[PDB]
RNA sequence: GAGCUAGCCCUGGCCAGGGUGAAGCUGGGGUGAGACCCAGUGGAGGCCCGAACCGGUGGGGGAUGCAAACCCCUCGGAUGA
RNA sequence: CCCUCGCCAAGGAACUCUGCAAGUUGGCCCCGUAACUUCGGGAGAAGGGGUGCUCCCUGGGGUGAUGAGCCCCGGGGAGCCGCAGUGAACAGGCUCUGGCGACUGUUUACCAAAAACACAGCUCUCUGCGAACUCGUAAGAGGAGGUAUAGGGAGCGACGCU
RNA sequence: CCUAAGGUAGCGAAAUUCCUUGUCGGGUAAGUUCCGACCUGCACGAAAAGCGUAACGACCGGAGCGCUGUCUCGGCGAGGG
RNA sequence: AGCUAGUUGGUGGGGUAAUGGCCCACCAAGGCGACGACGGGUAGCCGGUCUGAGAGGAUGGCCGGCCACAGGGGCACUGA
RNA sequence: GUGGGAGAGGGUGGUGGAAUUCCCGGAGUAGCGGUGAAAUGCGCAGAUACCGGGAGGAACGCCGAUGGCGAAGGCAGCCACCUGGUCCACCCGUGACGCUGAGGCGCGAAAGCGUGGGGAGCAAACCGGAUUAGAUACCCGGGUAGUCCACGCCCUAAACGAUGCGCGCUAGGUCUCUGGGUCUCCUGGGGGCCGAAGCUAACGCGUUAAGCGCGCCGCCUGGGGAGUACGGCCGCAAGG
RNA sequence: GCCGAGGGUAGGGCCCGUGACUGGGGCGAAGUCGUAACAAGGUAGCUGUACCGGAAGGUGCGGCUGGAU
């Protein structure tokens, strides 16, 4: 799995203010994460097609989320997913 | 894998090819070929004694270590995988700590860059060479050995295997890759592991041209030919055999065993092949 | 008797010029990542047209021949078994 | 009269076993191109336009030096002549529709080139290796310095559905 | 009644159909050939493979356009005899 | 289910009473489409008429308004 | 977010025993098998029944439940790894970021297909024996695809709760699974039964609505012809 | 000289009428064969699919209860 620490480090280098967890910053950062270990998982069990529905729900959280923060603040939008790399 | 064409022509659109990713050396090691003798299928006499056979491809030929027991407890490292024009199986290039360089078979699953080892006392891994008492019962291995010292025999072509079924006394009971059931001496090496490129059998010719580069020539049906040439000679128009189908010396062809009955190597086969 | 002819073995040599444009690769697009689509690059093939070279489809001539199998026109293959 | 060749009014296959033979078409450039299809093809499908020469204007490239010159690949305009501009020579006639063989190949040197042989591919069968099988009285060889994803024998002959 | 068992799918006047130019349809002014059908298949039929199949063929059928001394139907001319 | 080479726009001219690719030359790579482009089918449209509780449905002969056509097409001349 | 929980949820890799079959050694004799009764079949060339050895494949008894999990198809020995959904408590973080969903994309039982394995049991087709007027069946003896594994196709169903998803409101009793509490019981979340009001053509539904309401989607418009034809897209074919 | 009604050559697209023969469909009916479904319909039924049979159908595999007891 993900471990506690591993995590922390996620949440500590995207929250928005000392103690923030679960900004659409951190939200997104957080799942961003999950995404591209579950990505990988399937890389090798591609017949794991139970566990790619969540990898289609979790994309797709994601997806809504960063809908919400490109609408409020555009530079900040662009800004994450600088620092995830994600667009395509 | 194997890699298939567009057909772009012809004769492309069924041929494929191996994949050859498992080669990272694309040239032979001088100090380990010899030129091979083509001979046409032609013996000391001269005469053709194997019909259809000649004008393929030069072969340089590879000297291959089907002993082992040569070199117990040197280890030696995985230099590379070679091709290999006379056999299906490819090659693995051992450089020995020793300094000295062989090549063996290479078995699936090896390794450019690990190591190996021969003898009673090595570990049971891919690679490896042991008299067949020391592997373990159950564990499926290639290059064995017929009698001892002898040289390995069996299970040389590419994604064959052999498989240990049990021991009695002097001997361990091997399943061949024909699936006959046979007691072979404990003291014949074997190595652990099975021979590589077995997608080797998915390969599709495509042409006659490929056969041609084989050094097969074409074969001419009996039933092509005349009663002088052959038992299914003649006939005016198409005919069908009109007796047991049979060789061009006349032997029945469809099912007629041909083991020498009183063969000294019968005490020693438990059960003969399936399927 | 294999200096003709047939097959094989060893060692050399030869195939003007043009055309078509496989994979691969690079860039762009696409997607969670992909599959994949597009462009350029590329130069595959018992691929195409056609000399040499190897043949011998149709027709005509030849028929005590130029010739005990030839001549003319035409036609098949021409990186490949 | 014969051979080899040239032309021909009107007709245009009415010739004949058969358009046999001979016409036609013919290179390059551009437009354009159907059923069907294994998506490659079918395709040079078909069909059509252009083609010489003179003058003026201009674009890229090679060797120079970045320029002159020399050489290569073009674009645009306006004009001249003839029956006719790949003006001579070399250089596809096309289409529709069945049979047989999948295809490139091979064959009766010297009356048959094919629907025949071969062919990738499919199946049956033999062979545990001093293999089977083949040649040889034998020795010795081929098989194979191969080892059942390998080797022999036989039938069928891409592929699809069987 | 007989057999070891009584020809399945597909195909069929066929490179196979004797009677035969079978019958009907198409194409032609007129078609013993050709194409499409029918089925009492003299005497198809499933690896001596069955029914199809794009591409390929100096293979063997049938038709049309183009164009022609092939023909009506022959004429003149050249050269070697 | 995708459509488009006068195609979509720019510039310069031609043309008319007058705008405009209406027409021509050059230049740019654009214009339209599931809010249904393109294509096929059908119909001249309206005031109104008919029915219907209304909403709606059906319809456009007569009469009034507009359009289109004048054997089938193309073209201009005279002219406000 | 923090901290916990239950589970045949999914993928990979291993591994355990019961049983069937075949082979081998033993010992043993005249029958075994099967049905309604029989025959086919197997058996003195030594069967069945019994003991020991071995080979291989498939499925997991008791636990097991009116149970659990998944969006659906579906998922059951056991072990480890990788991975998804989901509930609970704290009320800590973001601040309407939500709902639905034409196209699209993925998943999708069995059978079926392609290439390669594997094949113990079972078993379409097929053979034989019975039954019968006939028996191209039901019953019995045999038996090939297939059923299993890998990769790639097919995309259908009585794919069912014949009930699209989300949210709010409208009595209760009881049984059960699983968290949490102040552990009588209270509170959440799932699984059944009976029932308030109400709904319903009736049957029945009823806080798991088929009740009272809002949003968005899919769908119906007499039976047959017909899930057919034509066109179109998909598939190797079957066919969708 | 350009454009130009249209005429002519060549190849494509949609639609309509028709065709030896052929596929099932509707109706007719006083015909032949069997009896698959409705009762446990005399082998519970239906089902997707697959193979087979004169015909309804049967059987395999999995599914549903819209199955008596
Ligand atoms: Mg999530
Ligand atoms: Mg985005
Ligand atoms: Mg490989
Ligand atoms: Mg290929
Ligand atoms: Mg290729
Ligand atoms: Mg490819
Ligand atoms: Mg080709
Ligand atoms: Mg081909
Ligand atoms: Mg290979
Ligand atoms: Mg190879
Ligand atoms: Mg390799
Ligand atoms: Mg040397
Ligand atoms: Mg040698
Ligand atoms: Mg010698
Ligand atoms: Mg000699
Ligand atoms: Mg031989
Ligand atoms: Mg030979
Ligand atoms: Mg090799
Ligand atoms: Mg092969
Ligand atoms: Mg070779
Ligand atoms: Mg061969
Ligand atoms: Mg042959
Ligand atoms: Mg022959
Ligand atoms: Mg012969
Ligand atoms: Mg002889
Ligand atoms: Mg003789
Ligand atoms: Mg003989
Ligand atoms: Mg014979
Ligand atoms: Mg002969
Ligand atoms: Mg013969
Ligand atoms: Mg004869
Ligand atoms: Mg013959
Ligand atoms: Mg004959
Ligand atoms: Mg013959
Ligand atoms: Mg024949
Ligand atoms: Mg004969
Ligand atoms: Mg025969
Ligand atoms: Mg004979
Ligand atoms: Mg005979
Ligand atoms: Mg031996
Ligand atoms: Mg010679
Ligand atoms: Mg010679
Ligand atoms: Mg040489
Ligand atoms: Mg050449
Ligand atoms: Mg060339
Ligand atoms: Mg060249
Ligand atoms: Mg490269
Ligand atoms: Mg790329
Ligand atoms: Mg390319
Ligand atoms: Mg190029
Ligand atoms: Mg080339
Ligand atoms: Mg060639
Ligand atoms: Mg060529
Ligand atoms: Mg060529
Ligand atoms: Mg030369
Ligand atoms: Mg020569
Ligand atoms: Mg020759
Ligand atoms: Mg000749
Ligand atoms: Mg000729
Ligand atoms: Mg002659
Ligand atoms: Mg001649
Ligand atoms: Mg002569
Ligand atoms: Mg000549
Ligand atoms: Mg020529
Ligand atoms: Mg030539
Ligand atoms: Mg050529
Ligand atoms: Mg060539
Ligand atoms: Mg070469
Ligand atoms: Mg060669
Ligand atoms: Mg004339
Ligand atoms: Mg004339
Ligand atoms: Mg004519
Ligand atoms: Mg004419
Ligand atoms: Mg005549
Ligand atoms: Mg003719
Ligand atoms: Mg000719
Ligand atoms: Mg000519
Ligand atoms: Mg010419
Ligand atoms: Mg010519
Ligand atoms: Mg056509
Ligand atoms: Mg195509
Ligand atoms: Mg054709
Ligand atoms: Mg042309
Ligand atoms: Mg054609
Ligand atoms: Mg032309
Ligand atoms: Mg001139
Ligand atoms: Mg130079
Ligand atoms: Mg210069
Ligand atoms: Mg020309
Ligand atoms: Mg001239
Ligand atoms: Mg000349
Ligand atoms: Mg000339
Ligand atoms: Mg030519
Ligand atoms: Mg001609
Ligand atoms: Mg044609
Ligand atoms: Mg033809
Ligand atoms: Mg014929
Ligand atoms: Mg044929
Ligand atoms: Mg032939
Ligand atoms: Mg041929
Ligand atoms: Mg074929
Ligand atoms: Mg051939
Ligand atoms: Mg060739
Ligand atoms: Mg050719
Ligand atoms: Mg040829
Ligand atoms: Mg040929
Ligand atoms: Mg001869
Ligand atoms: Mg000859
Ligand atoms: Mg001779
Ligand atoms: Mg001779
Ligand atoms: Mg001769
Ligand atoms: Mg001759
Ligand atoms: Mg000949
Ligand atoms: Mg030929
Ligand atoms: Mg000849
Ligand atoms: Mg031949
Ligand atoms: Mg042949
Ligand atoms: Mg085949
Ligand atoms: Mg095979
Ligand atoms: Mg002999
Ligand atoms: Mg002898
Ligand atoms: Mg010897
Ligand atoms: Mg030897
Ligand atoms: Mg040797
Ligand atoms: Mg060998
Ligand atoms: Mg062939
Ligand atoms: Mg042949
Ligand atoms: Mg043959
Ligand atoms: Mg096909
Ligand atoms: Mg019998
Ligand atoms: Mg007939
Ligand atoms: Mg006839
Ligand atoms: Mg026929
Ligand atoms: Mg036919
Ligand atoms: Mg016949
Ligand atoms: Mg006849
Ligand atoms: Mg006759
Ligand atoms: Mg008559
Ligand atoms: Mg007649
Ligand atoms: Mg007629
Ligand atoms: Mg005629
Ligand atoms: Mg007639
Ligand atoms: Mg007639
Ligand atoms: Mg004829
Ligand atoms: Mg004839
Ligand atoms: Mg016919
Ligand atoms: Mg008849
Ligand atoms: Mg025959
Ligand atoms: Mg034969
Ligand atoms: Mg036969
Ligand atoms: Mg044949
Ligand atoms: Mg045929
Ligand atoms: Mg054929
Ligand atoms: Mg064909
Ligand atoms: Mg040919
Ligand atoms: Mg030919
Ligand atoms: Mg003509
Ligand atoms: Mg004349
Ligand atoms: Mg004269
Ligand atoms: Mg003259
Ligand atoms: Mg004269
Ligand atoms: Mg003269
Ligand atoms: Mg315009
Ligand atoms: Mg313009
Ligand atoms: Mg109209
Ligand atoms: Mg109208
Ligand atoms: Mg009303
Ligand atoms: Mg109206
Ligand atoms: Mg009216
Ligand atoms: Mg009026
Ligand atoms: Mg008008
Ligand atoms: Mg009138
Ligand atoms: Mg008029
Ligand atoms: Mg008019
Ligand atoms: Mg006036
Ligand atoms: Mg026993
Ligand atoms: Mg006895
Ligand atoms: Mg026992
Ligand atoms: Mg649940
Ligand atoms: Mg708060
Ligand atoms: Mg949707
Ligand atoms: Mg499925
Ligand atoms: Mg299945
Ligand atoms: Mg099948
Ligand atoms: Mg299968
Ligand atoms: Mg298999
Ligand atoms: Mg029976
Ligand atoms: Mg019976
Ligand atoms: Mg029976
Ligand atoms: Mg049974
Ligand atoms: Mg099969
Ligand atoms: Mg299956
Ligand atoms: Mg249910
Ligand atoms: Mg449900
Ligand atoms: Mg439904
Ligand atoms: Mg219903
Ligand atoms: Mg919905
Ligand atoms: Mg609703
Ligand atoms: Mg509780
Ligand atoms: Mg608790
Ligand atoms: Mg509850
Ligand atoms: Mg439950
Ligand atoms: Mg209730
Ligand atoms: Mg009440
Ligand atoms: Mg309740
Ligand atoms: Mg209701
Ligand atoms: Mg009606
Ligand atoms: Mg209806
Ligand atoms: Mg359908
Ligand atoms: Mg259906
Ligand atoms: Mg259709
Ligand atoms: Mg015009
Ligand atoms: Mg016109
Ligand atoms: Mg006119
Ligand atoms: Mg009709
Ligand atoms: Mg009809
Ligand atoms: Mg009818
Ligand atoms: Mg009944
Ligand atoms: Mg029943
Ligand atoms: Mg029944
Ligand atoms: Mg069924
Ligand atoms: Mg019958
Ligand atoms: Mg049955
Ligand atoms: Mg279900």
């Amino acid at each position: 799995p993900i471990t506690k620490e591993e995590k922390q480090k996620v949440i500590q280098e995207f929250a928005r203010f000392p103690g923030d967890t679960g900004s659409t910053e951190v939200q997104v950062a957080l799942l961003t994460l999950r995404i591209n270990r579950l990505s990988e998982h399937l890389k090798v069990h591609k017949k794991d097609h139970h566990s790619h529905r969540g990898l289609l729900m979790m994309v797709g959280q994601r997806r809504r989320l960063l809908r919400y923060l490109q609408r409020e603040d555009p530079e900040r939008y662009r800004a994450l997913i600088e620092k995830l790399g994600i667009r395509g | 894998a194997v890699k298939k064409f567009k057909p772009y022509t012809p004769s492309r659109r069924f041929m494929t090819v191996a994949d050859f990713s498992e080669i990272t050396k694309t040239e032979p090691e001088k100090s380990l070929v010899k030129p091979l003798k083509k001979t046409g299928g032609r013996n000391n006499q001269g005469r053709i004694t194997v019909r259809f056979r000649g004008g393929g491809h030069k072969r340089l030929y590879r000297i291959i270590d089907f002993k082992r027991w040569d070199k117990v407890g040197i280890p030696a490292k995985v230099a590379a995988i070679e091709y290999d024009p006379n056999r299906s199986a490819r090659i693995a290039l051992l450089h020995y700590v020793d300094g000295e360089k062989r090549y063996i078979i290479a078995p699936d699953g090896l390794q450019v860059g690990q190591q190996v080892v021969a003898g009673p006392d090595a570990p049971i891994q891919v690679g490896n060479a042991l008299p067949l008492r020391f592997i373990p019962v159950g564990t499926v291995v290639h290059a064995v050995e017929l009698e001892p010292k002898k040289g390995a025999k069996l299970a040389r072509a590419a994604g064959t295997s052999a498989q240990i079924q049990g021991r009695e006394g002097d001997y361990v009971i091997l399943r061949l890759p024909s699936g006959e059931l046979r007691k072979v001496h404990g003291e014949c090496y074997a190595t652990v592991g099975a021979v590589g490129n077995a997608d080797h059998k998915n390969i599709v010719l495509g042409k006659a041209g490929r056969s041609r580069w084989l050094g097969r020539r074409p074969h001419v049906r009996g039933a092509a030919m005349n009663p002088v040439d052959h038992p299914h000679g003649g006939g005016e128009g198409r005919a069908p055999r009109g007796r047991p189908p049979a060789s061009p010396w006349g032997w029945q062809t469809k099912g007629l065993k041909t083991r020498k009955r009183r063969k000294p190597s019968s005490r020693f086969i438990i059960a003969r092949r399936k399927k």
